């Protein structure tokens, strides 16, 4: 969920 | 996207 | 000897009960592993919205 938000 | 997500968040 | 053999006998069939309580627990340890599959499931599912 920080993997989405970080490569997002 | 979304919605898929919460399908998979689900 | 025959209190002795009701003592011995008591405690190896008390023992027969944690040998088949074990292995009901091991039975469970063995869906402990699938809550490890189902919490890797969830780092899929956080992982299928990071892919997304």
């Amino acid at each position: 969920r920080l993997q989405d938000e970080i490569q997002n | 996207a979304n919605r898929n997500n919460d399908a998979l968040r689900q | 000897a025959k209190q002795e053999s009701t003592e011995y006998r008591r405690q190896v069939q008390s023992l027969t009960c944690e040998v088949d309580a074990l292995k009901g627990t091991n039975e469970s340890l063995e869906r402990q592993m699938r809550e490890m599959e189902e919490n890797f499931a969830v780092e899929a599912a956080n992982y299928q919205d990071t892919i997304g």
